[PDB]
């Protein structure tokens, strides 16, 4: 008693810790799996890509909204998105399906979020940096973009749109 | 007295809850892929 | 000029009380916005009512800034500074350097007020994360800095106690509570450097006018260096009470000293080098480094997993000592009439769905499902606003008497039990509501009641959020009532203000010595933790500091 409960507890503790680490390593193994698959495209690009925020929408790929989309391969399209104080340019973003869309997003003002409802596209958009993500939608129709980072008094109203064509 | 049946039940529930959460979202991650 | 002999040989008692009072006032004020926010996520706009009550409130987001700051930052730091200075001091029966201990309180008080002015005047509606380029008033940043630096005094205070005790007891193992306190404050010191650098290098010169740009990426990297460990800095003070006082309140004993020490040792090791789990959705950060940080974060869950077993066993043991039955008998044997027992127990229950939510968010790729949704607030209210606050609330039932001498009547005791159950229950409902809607893509930090038709698919969880909002509103009121009833009565027994803190017995074994001894090599372990931080952050920080891209400030409120 008490001393008898000490050893048993400490014994089952060691078996609990062995099981727990095992379970975590399994999780580490299924996360590594996702990294090797296609779904890993939503992980933003690692290399830094600096831009001037104060000069984004008057010069360079973000300046002209009719230019935002660009075919860069045979089945690759680069969209130059601009998340700003309560809105997204272009609106709506028009892209075909079965195509690899390479979003390159930045801000002229503050931090915004880029959350494409119904997809794994969830990226922070930082002023003076380009958030580069790759995504191939499989489902055709109405994709809404939500700003999930507080960016001012109109933040709850900051909605965007992805027009992806069947 | 003996085995912590009560404790091992508790961490069983905890273990089951973690899995439901992890596997459930692990699913939803691929469905939005 | 001293009216109570108590405060003259235990003057730490007084300094502890002030930290506690200031902390629960901030808790109350901050908590007022809670119910309104809950209704907001129940698609109900009650804010014109709030605006009529509190006429200085300008927006939802000013409210939300006050809610975060006053509850997550102020209440929690002042509770820590109270617990993780007073409990070691009483365990050792040593007086803490009172000159420095009062200085740390004044810092906290002047820092709070200084930062309170611009917040109350809507000059710093930037939330508790204050991300650049969102630019507040200088007096918020200055105020926050002073408030946070107060902890650096606290660290010194405890270290000092610890050195002095090592002197009087050469070659002896650091006693339990003190050991936790040490590895706690040391951990906090290492953690705090990320926020200090942010403040000193960027935010402070920026708000003062010295510079006109601040890089957002390095700003939120340094932030999250401190950003995560600070949650443990909220947590460990509750853990200390759960490990070393709860078993006594239950009627049993802490089943293991070395486990407790190992739990706290790991936290000192893994609490800091895991910030990238907050930045999974950030650009400019290498994906490999994100996977690294995701692994270490899975590891930092281990201490909690250990804790789960150690505490469960200690409450099964206590239950059996009370006349425990079979598989679930020990549960019913516990002192469910005692608020100091019930409150933390309930917090632990809800901590289970809270922890799993944490592990999910920590799975790199799976974050993209939940990041910045109502799921995250769902996650942490089970953690901070449940476990921590509840442990805090219930602990008033032994800690308030012990500092003041004021007894607690049966009525106030039963009042507590109501407030505790409601708070718990209400946090539970809310949890379901926020997780649900978070899966349905509902963003967090949003005044969604102002855009009613925006989220129709969240129909039924929006009901839960309304319910909780009502439930927790009532619990709060009863808390204020009950708390002020205890703080405004002149019933005083000076004898229970001299009664020892109900510390629990520690079951010890033979194997302990050698393991406990290696853990007491704190100077070694502190450097190990220091190196881990350099390795995890160093390579990235150096790459971000060579390519600085400061952007101008914005006010968007
Ligand atoms: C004080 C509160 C803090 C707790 C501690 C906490 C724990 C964790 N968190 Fe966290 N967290 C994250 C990962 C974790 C992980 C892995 C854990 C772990 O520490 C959890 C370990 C816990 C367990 C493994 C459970 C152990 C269970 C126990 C100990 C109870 C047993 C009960 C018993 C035995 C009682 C039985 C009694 C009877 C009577 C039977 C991640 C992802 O990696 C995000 C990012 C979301 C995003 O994208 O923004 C995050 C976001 C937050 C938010 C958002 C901050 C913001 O504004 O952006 C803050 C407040 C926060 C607080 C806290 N968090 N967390
Ligand atoms: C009185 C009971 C409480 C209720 C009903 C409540 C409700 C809420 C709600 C609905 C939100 C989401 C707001 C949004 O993201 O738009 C929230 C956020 C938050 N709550 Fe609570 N809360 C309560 C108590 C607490 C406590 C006790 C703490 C900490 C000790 C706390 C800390 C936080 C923090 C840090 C946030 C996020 C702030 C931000 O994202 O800017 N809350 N709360
Ligand atoms: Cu931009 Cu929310
Ligand atoms: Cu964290
Ligand atoms: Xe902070
Ligand atoms: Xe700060
Ligand atoms: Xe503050
Ligand atoms: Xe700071
Ligand atoms: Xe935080």
């Amino acid at each position: 008693d008490e001393h008898k409960a000490h050893k048993a507890i400490l014994a089952y503790e060691k078996g609990w810790l062995a099981f727990s680490l095992a379970m975590l390593f399994v999780f580490i193994a299924l996360i590594a799996y996702t990294l090797a698959t296609h779904t890993a495209g939503v992980i933003p690009a690692g290399k830094l890509e600096r831009v001037d925020p104060t000069t984004v929408r008057q010069e360079g790929p973000w300046a002209d909204p009719a230019q935002a989309v660009v075919q860069t391969g045979p089945n690759q399209y680069t969209v130059y998105v601009l998340a700003f104080a309560f809105g997204y340019q272009p609106n709506p973003i028009e892209v075909p399906q079965g195509a690899e869309i390479v979003f390159k997003i930045t801000s002229p003002d503050v931090i915004h979020g880029f959350h494409v409802e119904g997809t794994n596209i969830n990226v922070e958009v930082l002023p003076g940096e380009v958030s580069t993500v790759r995504y191939t939608f499989k489902r055709p129709g109405e994709y809404r973009i939500i700003c999930n980072q507080y960016c001012g008094l109109g933040h709850q109203n900051m909605f965007g749109t992805i027009v992806v064509k069947e | 007295e003996e085995k912590p049946k009560g404790a091992l039940a508790v961490i069983l529930v905890l273990t089951l809850t973690i899995l439901v959460f992890w596997l459930g979202v692990y699913a939803v991650f691929f469905a939005r892929g | 000029s001293e009216i109570s002999r108590v405060y003259e040989a235990y003057p730490e008692k007084k300094a502890t009380l002030y930290f506690l009072v200031l902390g629960f006032l901030a808790l109350i004020v901050g908590s007022l916005f809670g119910p309104f926010q809950a209704l907001n996520y129940g698609n109900v706009d009650a804010y014109p009512l709030l605006k009529r009550l509190l006429p200085f409130v300008q927006s939802y987001y000013q409210g939300l800034t006050l809610h975060g700051v006053l509850n997550a930052i102020v209440f929690t730091q002042l509770f820590a500074q109270a617990i993780m200075v007073y409990l070691p001091a009483r365990e050792l029966n040593m007086r803490p350097n009172m000159g420095l201990m009062w200085l740390s309180w004044w810092m906290a008080f002047i820092g709070l007020v200084v930062a309170a002015l611009p917040l109350l005047a809507n000059e710093a509606t930037v939330l508790y994360t204050f991300y650049p380029p969102l630019k507040g008033h200088w007096a918020f940043y200055l105020g926050a800095s002073v408030f946070v630096l107060s902890t650096w005094v606290s660290i010194y205070i405890v270290l000092d106690l610890w050195r002095r005790w090592k002197a009087a007891n050469p070659g002896k193992v650091t006693p339990l509570v003190t050991y936790m306190a040490v590895v706690f404050w040391l951990m906090w010191f290492l953690a705090s450097l990320g926020l200090v650098l942010e403040a000193v290098l960027f935010l402070l010169p920026w708000s003062f006018g010295l510079v006109e740009g601040v890089d957002p990426l390095v700003a939120r990297t340094l932030f999250w260096w401190t950003g995560h460990p600070i949650v443990y800095f909220w947590l460990l003070p509750a853990y200390a009470i759960i490990y070393t006082i709860l078993p006594k309140q239950a009627g049993g004993k802490l089943v293991s000293d070395p486990m407790a020490r190992l739990a706290f040792l790991l936290f000192l090791l893994l609490s800091t080098p895991v910030g990238f789990h907050h930045q999974f959705a950030d650009p400019g950060i290498d994906p490999t480094w994100k996977m690294i940080h995701s692994v270490l974060t899975l590891f930092v869950a281990v201490p909690s997993l250990m804790t789960a077993f150690t505490v469960a066993a200690s409450l099964e043991f206590a239950g059996r000592l009370r006349g425990g039955r079979g598989l679930f008998g020990w549960i019913r044997a516990l002192p469910w009439d005692n608020p100091a027992f019930v409150a933390p127990v309930l917090g632990l229950l809800g901590f289970i769905p809270g922890g799993a939510g944490g592990i999910v968010n920590a799975s790199f790729t799976l974050d993209y499902v939940v990041h910045n949704t109502a799921w995250v607030p769902g996650h942490f209210h089970l953690q901070v606003a449940s476990l921590v606050t509840l442990t805090a609330m219930g602990s008033l039932y032994w800690l308030l008497p012990n500092l003041t001498g004021k007894p607690i009547s049966d009525a106030q005791r039963r009042l507590g039990l109501a407030v505790v159950w409601l708070w718990f229950l209400g946090m539970m409902i809310m949890a379901v509501g926020l997780h649900w809607a978070g899966l349905l893509n509902v963003p967090r930090r949003a005044y969604i009641a102002q855009v009613p038709d925006a989220y129709p698919h969240a129909a039924v969880p929006m009901v839960f959020n309304v319910l909780a909002g009502i439930v927790l509103l009532v619990a709060l009121l009863l808390f204020i009532y009950g708390l002020f009833s205890v703080l405004l009565s002149r019933e005083r027994k000076p004898e229970l203000a001299e009664a020892p803190l109900p510390f629990a017995e520690v079951i010890s074994g033979p194997e302990d010595r050698r393991l406990v001894l290696a853990m007491d090599r704190i100077g070694f372990w502190f450097a190990v933790a220091a190196i881990l931080v350099v390795l995890a952050y160093g390579p990235t920080l150096v790459q971000l500091f060579g390519h600085l891209n400061p952007v101008p400030g914005w006010r968007l409120w």
